[PDB]
RNA sequence: UGGGAGAGGUA
């Protein structure tokens, strides 16, 4: 729900226009342009940047009860960062092994 | 007991143990 | 604020107060070596512990024995700088009084016969420097601490490694410090087993029978008895009600007149409650209930003496009939279950093929030493020396602690050997784990892994050398006589030196120290490795141990590790982490008491912090009291949840507690994704120190801590005023309150100038204090390589812009302005040493001389008359630094003239040019030459000139320090005599030699004058003694390698500018390569005409999620705007009042920031010095997870009259037009990494080849060719480029008669090859033929 | 001459 709200607000907030009326159009936010053009980025990374970081997992493959409710614009606390380091180091070992 | 060994110094020390010391 | 901290105050944005300051960052290595090398009365550590663990030692007869008394360490023969120059290890000699007493075995006890003792020299041990390093063979090394499993007992099960049943197999493991192992384990048939040293399995009662426990005592130890009572052919049984748990009653339990359970009825807890409230004890049982049980007692017949039934056997109808006719009317069988008290030990005794202690010892011998006939004394001695001997097994007082803690015992002490009750308790606990009570151990816990460090490892290697020397001296004193032997001649001094030098030179944890910057040194010294001797192995380890455990919090950093194959195996210590006395990691915590968060700081290990409940660091407080909310966020048992304010037990001491040092130097770390934060923390250690260091505008506050604790600066030892500042010497007159009454009160700080580091960088110290300024104790006087005013400074502040620029920042690339290159911002000095050693061939010696055959006069234009280059010569690539010619006879001949020396005649003359040349593409001046000649021969004129230069330099240095100390002592003499009596002019007109003999009668000042006169006398005595010692030390020769005449060591100095190809990086993992150095008219510029310095691509931000890059850019823009306003006021030369007001207004801007910088206590010259240091930007401390927010950043930007969105309008420098969208412009801290394209660029046409394969060599050092590997061969095969592939395989490679043809064909303008057979294929054919296998090519 | 180990690092 917060990812859908973030995508809508980022996608169509550019409304203040003229010459027919004030009307909705596609937003010229640069993060959204880099995502929507397929240049560099995707909606999951835009969700981590602006919406919610999401549910992280324990190293035994189990999802934790509480998720990281912060994002990288607001910054994480120490517990959320230590929770994210498990998946970070797991993926960085899996790249070498693969 | 012969059999499950491969160390040659162990085989030497096993096969030399048949003889007895002298007075 | 101190008078050196008022010079540049970093504006801290932190909110939480520092209750505990960051400790000494190098306490681990220094404390470990101090514990190893110090002397201790009873808490034995290190050398005394080993010298008591191996001494005293008698003979086999006891005629004599050697005793240890005491050890001491002499002064090292060379200093640190002299070992680093001469290329020798920095060590101190070990001298120990070894007392040899002689008994008289001809006498009953003739204890006193001959007593000998002397200081026996037992090897040399390498001393540790003041920074934590070991100088070994002229190179500085670092012993990385190790993380291994603790000794003790660990219970763990595999997670179903037999899918035929899906069962889990619980097992134990008794790991000692030294000695054999022991592995109790289960099987899928629930039969226990034993593996000693992971060998073949034996049934787990063989060890019990070897411990002199028969089957009776085994069944009593591992079972309890359901005792039966048969009277007159009706069976009754003594029943306790706590034995019927969840089974279908095949028989009905009775009472005197009460019936409880029915047919086919499962027993319930309600019926158990019924039975315990009716309280019957004796219940009649039918016949079929006993048929199925296992008797726990052998029953001999009293009449015939025949064993009618043994223990551990299944009963039957005829067996119970036999018992009833024999008359044992009270039979005893063991209690068993199928879900809670399993029949394990009975089944192991049934599968056990031995029945006696001696047969069990024989079976243990046949498992340990297979293929050997056992005997009684050898089997008994082997089983005793397995675990129950003090000199072949050891838990070493931490395994005993973990042993008693794992078995839930009380006493944390005891012996190091195993025992009967210990093995019995391990088997009982493993049976309990199998039955359900208790869980397995977590092997990745930091309560199970300990820190083994340099002092412990050096004690272990000293103990190995000690037991070797002990065995040699034991056979010596057993063999030889006793009248003419001494401890000095009977103790060999070779193997202890061999052991400690093998360790300290070529262990796996004795590592070549990274010293690019101070951060690399401090991180290499604070490193933890899971590999090493007795640790893990790199290719043989998986994701189970490379993960971040929840016990790593505050002990091991999760975001500083390599990203290669060493990722979970090499770790970094956290900032506040310490060790136990046993070696387990612990972290501090603040203790709360009824909500009041006190200053009670407790260091808790990982096993204690799971019991408590510890609040997070980011939870608010009031008046350092309660929590402002009632439901704070905490962590218990590894998981995190909410807890009440009175439930809480502890709280974290800081917000940088989790991260390491290099991950704490990253500002806005909480906005960076952990991948890029890991990469940035790693890349911070690869930064090369530049020409002029520059403090970061956005820092953290750990900068000063790293720059002082790294030992790379020159801090003041005592507070006082500064008397003389050169560029190489700082003299400080100490204040009187910090002065000892016997000394002169003068401190000399000699600085290191242009010393090559381990990574061929520059190390030079520059004085940061001025003449006459006061310093306090702990004040930075000289900066380091990459420090600045005592702050760590790894890169430069670059005005950055985030926009795409014509593809010149395409995929992580960097476009760089020209002001960066003209202003020498990333210009690094790279000192580099080249040695020319004149060896001793058997055709004569190789001569270092001025004449060189077949060179012009453009080569000898820089040489001296002796063949050596001048100090200061601007040489370039290919020039000759020191000419060396071989004797009459060459060493390897070129094939262009090898045929001409064959068919015409090798002249046995016309010597080879073998000169030390500068490598190609390498310019640079020559800054130092050093000639080490062999001791015995006359040296040379240039070597003699260098030696006279060193002589007059040492004399000038010692006389200058003597004059400075004499001036300090004479000023103290005139001060104390002026304080004593009124003698002012009569001492000024008297010469300074007549200052120590005159005065008045004896008082305290007269005793002070007398002791300072004796201080002056011993000062000049030690002056002339040290001068003669230095003179003989520099006139004596150097004992070089055998076969070496002399070595000439030339030191270049290259100054390297940036260029396209150089890797540049920021602190957030934002790396990349300079693609183009643009002109400043081409760079984009703002409305004031200031062009940006570096153009970065914004497409590297969204998919990598390192937003701390952007926030550091915004905060650096705000910082430079504040510095620009201060610079505008200083250029207008306004006032001091408006400057004080604006600087105070900039310092008070945070929301609830902790620091209060008040400028009303400041003077006017202090505010002017502060503004002169602030005119280039205001430095800002942004702590990790405690940083500035967007509101603070935007308020600072609104203070500096800057756009609050951090985005200004930029214009194109070429078209003049405006960019359409506003571009992010600010100041980011960019580092120059040590991957320089001058060091990576390498091409080869044709060079030298390997001996066996006849293929080209490999490397820029030896001019090698690039490997065309198997994958590249597959690429050419997939194209179909058969001729290209064939010429890679033959004529660019091992075709010796084809590649010369190809070279001459190319010179003749004919692009055609004639390939043949590869010489490596001929090598392979010869090796398969040498393997006894006839392989041959077949001529059709 | 130029080999083999060990350690570290880059993509």
């Amino acid at each position: 729900r917060v990812s859908k709200a973030m995508m809508d607000n980022l996608q169509t907030e550019t409304v203040i226009n003229r010459d027919g009326q004030e009307e909705k159009q596609v937003s010229f936010n640069s993060i959204y342009m880099m995502a929507d053009s397929g240049a560099r980025g995707s909606a999951a990374q835009i969700r981590q940047l602006a919406g919610m970081r999401g549910l992280m997992a324990k190293p035994d493959g189990s999802i934790i009860e509480t998720p990281i409710t912060a994002n990288f614009r607001e910054g994480l606390n120490v517990l959320q960062y230590f929770i994210s380091t498990h998946g970070a180091r797991k993926g960085l070992a899996d790249t070498a092994l693969k | 007991e012969i059999g499950r060994t491969t160390d040659p110094v162990r085989m030497y020390m096993r096969e030399m143990g048949t003889v007895e010391l002298l007075t | 604020y101190s008078y050196t901290e008022k010079k540049r105050i970093r504006k801290d944005f932190g909110k939480r107060p520092q209750v505990l300051d960051v400790p000494y960052l190098l306490s681990i290595q220094l404390d470990s070596f101090q514990k190893f090398i110090e002397q201790d009365p009873e808490g034995q550590y290190g050398l005394e512990a080993a010298f008591r663990s191996v001494f005293p030692i008698q003979s086999y007869s006891g005629n004599s024995e050697l005793q240890y008394v005491s050890y001491r360490l002499g002064e090292p023969v060379f200093d640190v700088q002299e070992c680093q120059i001469r290329g020798v290890t920095y060590s101190a000699p070990l001298r120990v009084k070894l007392r040899l007493v002689i008994y008289e075995r001809e006498a009953p006890e003739g204890t006193v016969k001959d007593i000998k003792e002397q200081e026996v020299y037992m090897g040399e041990i390498p001393l540790m420097t003041d920074n934590g390093t070991f100088v070994i063979n002229g190179t500085e090394r670092v012993i990385v601490s190790q993380l291994h499993r603790s000794p003790g007992v660990f219970f763990d099960s595999d997670k179903g490694k037999t899918h035929s049943s899906g069962k889990v197999l619980y097992n134990a493991r008794i790991i000692p410090y030294r000695g054999s192992w022991l592995d109790f384990e289960f099987d899928p048939k629930d039969n226990l087993f034993v593996r000693i040293d992971r060998r073949r399995k034996l049934p787990a009662t063989i060890i019990l029978r070897a411990l002199n426990y028969t089957t009776e005592q085994i069944l009593d130890l591992f079972f309890e008895k359901v005792i039966f009572e048969i009277r007159d052919n009706k069976l009754q049984m003594e029943l306790v009600p706590e034995r019927l748990r969840g089974e279908t009653a095949s028989f009905d339990i009775e009472a005197n007149g009460k019936v409880y359970v029915e047919k086919g009825r499962r027993i319930t807890a309600r019926h158990i409650r019924q039975l315990e409230k009716d309280d019957v004890k004796l219940i009649e049982v039918p016949v079929e209930y006993i048929a199925g049980k296992v008797v726990a007692k052998d029953y001999i017949d009293e009449s015939t003496g025949e064993l009618i039934c043994a223990a551990n056997m299944e009963l039957s109808l005829d067996l119970l009939a036999k018992l009833s006719q024999s008359g044992h009317k009270r039979i005893e069988t063991l209690f068993t279950n199928d879900l809670d008290h399993g029949p394990y030990i009975s089944e192991t005794l049934r599968v056990d093929p031995t029945n006696d202690r001696l047969s069990a010892l024989v079976e243990i011998y046949r498992m340990m030493r297979p293929g050997e006939p056992p005997t009684r004394e050898a089997a008994e001695s082997l089983f005793e020396n397995l675990f129950f001997s003090e000199d072949r097994y050891d838990l070493s007082a931490v395994g005993r602690m973990k042993f008693n803690r794992s078995l839930l015992r009380e006493e944390i002490e005891g012996s190091g050997i195993l025992s009967k009750d210990d093995i019995i308790d391990v088997m009982k606990k493993l049976i309990d784990i199998r039955n359900g009570k208790g869980e397995v151990d977590d092997i990745d816990h930091l309560g199970n892994r300990r820190i083994r460090s340099v002092g412990e490892m050096a004690e272990n290697q000293f103990r190995v050398g000690l037991v070797r020397v002990e065995r040699a001296v034991k056979e010596r004193l057993s063999l030889g006589d006793l009248d003419t032997l001494m401890p000095q001649d009977m103790i060999n001094a070779k193997p202890i030196s061999a052991a400690v030098k093998e360790f300290f030179g070529s262990s796996q944890l004795s590592q070549f120290m990274d010293q690019n910057n101070p951060l690399s040194e401090i991180t290499h010294k604070r490193r933890i490795s899971a590999l090493g001797p007795g640790g893990l192995t790199r290719e043989r380890a998986g994701f189970e141990v490379r993960d971040v455990h929840p016990t790593h919090y505050g002990r091991v950093c999760p975001i500083e590790t390599p990203e290669g194959p060493n990722i979970g195996l090499i770790n970094s210590l956290s900032v506040y982490a310490q060790t136990n006395e046993y070696g387990f990691l612990e972290t501090p915590y603040r203790k709360v008491t009824d909500g009041v968060v006190t200053d009670e700081i407790h260091y808790l290990s990982a096993i204690e912090e799971g019991n408590y409940v510890i609040a997070q660091a980011n939870s608010n407080l009031d008046e350092e009291g309660h929590f402002v909310e009632d439901l704070v966020t905490c962590r218990s048992k590894g998981e995190s949840s909410l807890f009440s304010r009175d439930q809480v037990d502890y709280m974290d001491v800081s917000t940088q507690q989790v991260v390491s040092v290099g991950a704490s130097l990253i500002p806005f770390l909480e906005h960076d994704d952990a991948n890029r934060a890991l990469m940035g923390a790693n890349m911070q250690r690869q930064a090369v120190p530049t020409l002029r260091a520059d403090k970061p505008l956005v820092g953290t506050g750990m900068e000063r801590a790293v720059a002082v604790d790294s030992g790379v600066t020159a801090v003041a030892k005592r507070g006082g005023v500064v008397q003389y500042v050169d560029a190489s010497r700082i003299v400080i007159k100490v204040n009187e309150d910090e002065m000892y009454p016997g000394e002169a009160g003068i401190d000399i700080y000699n600085l290191t100038k242009y010393t090559r580091s381990n990574q061929n960088t520059c190390i030079n110290q520059m004085p940061c204090v001025s003449l006459g300024e006061p310093v306090e104790r702990g004040d930075v006087l000289a900066d380091g390589p990459s420090t600045d005013l005592g702050e760590l400074a790894l890169g430069q502040n670059m005005r950055v812009a985030f926009m795409p620029w014509n593809g010149y920042n395409f995929e992580d690339s960097i476009l760089v302005s020209e002001r960066v290159v003209q202003e020498d911002r990333f210009t690094t000095i790279h000192i580099q040493e080249l040695a020319c050693v004149s060896r001793d061939t058997k055709l004569g010696p190789e001569e270092i001389t001025a004449d060189i055959p077949n060179v012009g006069e453009a080569a000898l234009s820089k040489l001296d008359e002796s063949g050596i280059v001048y100090i200061g010569a601007e040489v370039t690539g290919g020039d000759i630094l020191v000419g060396k010619v071989t004797p009459k006879g060459e060493t390897q001949l070129t094939p262009e003239e090898k045929l001409l020396r064959a068919i015409f005649g090798e002249k046995a003359s016309d010597v080879k040019d073998s000169s030390l040349r500068v490598p190609n593409g390498v310019s640079g001046t020559v800054i130092d030459v050093q000639v080490f000649t062999r001791d015995g021969v006359e040296k040379d004129k240039r070597a003699l000139e260098i030696e006279e230069m060193q002589l007059k330099q040492a004399k000038k240095d010692l006389s200058e320090e003597l004059q400075i100390l004499e001036a300090g002592l004479f000023s103290r003499i005139r001060a104390v005599l002026v304080a004593g009596g009124v003698e002012a002019e009569k001492l000024d007109k008297l010469p300074r030699d007549r200052w120590l003999e005159l005065g008045l009668t004896d008082e305290e000042k007269q005793n002070q004058l007398e002791q300072l006169a004796e201080q002056y006398d011993e000062l000049k005595h030690e002056f002339e003694k040290k001068l003669e010692a230095k003179r003989r030390k520099i006139t004596q020769g150097d004992d070089l390698a055998p076969g070496v005449l002399k070595i000439v060591k030339v030191y270049l100095a290259v100054k390297r500018r940036i260029q396209p190809g150089d890797k540049m990086a920021g602190r957030h993992g934002n790396k990349g390569v300079i693609s183009k150095i643009n002109p400043i008219e081409d760079m984009p510029y703002d409305e004031n005409g200031t062009p940006v310095d570096i153009v970065l691509n914004p497409l590297g931000v969204p998919s990598r999620m390192n937003i701390g890059q952007i926030l550091e850019t915004h905060l650096g823009m705000a910082a430079k705007g504040i510095g620009d306003k201060i610079n505008a006021m200083l250029k207008q030369q306004q006032e001091v009042a408006k400057l004080r007001e604006f600087i105070q207004r900039a310092y008070d801007l945070g929301a609830d920031v902790r620091q209060k910088v008040d400028l009303s206590t400041f003077s006017d010259e202090e505010v002017m010095r502060l503004a002169e240091n602030l005119r280039k930007g205001m430095p800002i401390a942004t702590p990790v997870f405690d940083g500035a927010k967007e509101a603070e950043i935007k308020e600072l930007l609104k203070l500096g009259d800057l756009p609050t969105s951090g985005q200004i309008r930029l214009y194109d420098g070429r078209t003049g037009e405006q960019f359409e969208r506003p571009v992010t412009v600010g100041y980011m801290y960019m580092l120059k990494l040590n991957h320089l394209v001058d060091d990576k660029m390498h091409a080869r046409s044709t060079g030298s080849y390997s001996l066996v394969t006849q293929q080209p060599l490999g490397g820029k050092a030896q001019f090698g060719g690039q490997r065309f590997g198997e994958m590249e061969v597959w690429a050419l095969e997939a194209y179909g480029a058969a001729y290209t592939l064939q010429e890679m395989l033959t004529v660019k490679s091992d075709d010796v008669n084809g590649r010369t043809k190809m070279y001459k064909n190319i010179v003749d303008g004919n692009h055609q090859m004639e390939p043949g057979m590869p010489e490596s294929f001929n090598v392979l054919l010869k090796e398969i033929r040498s393997l006894g296998i006839n392989i041959e090519l077949e001529d059709e």
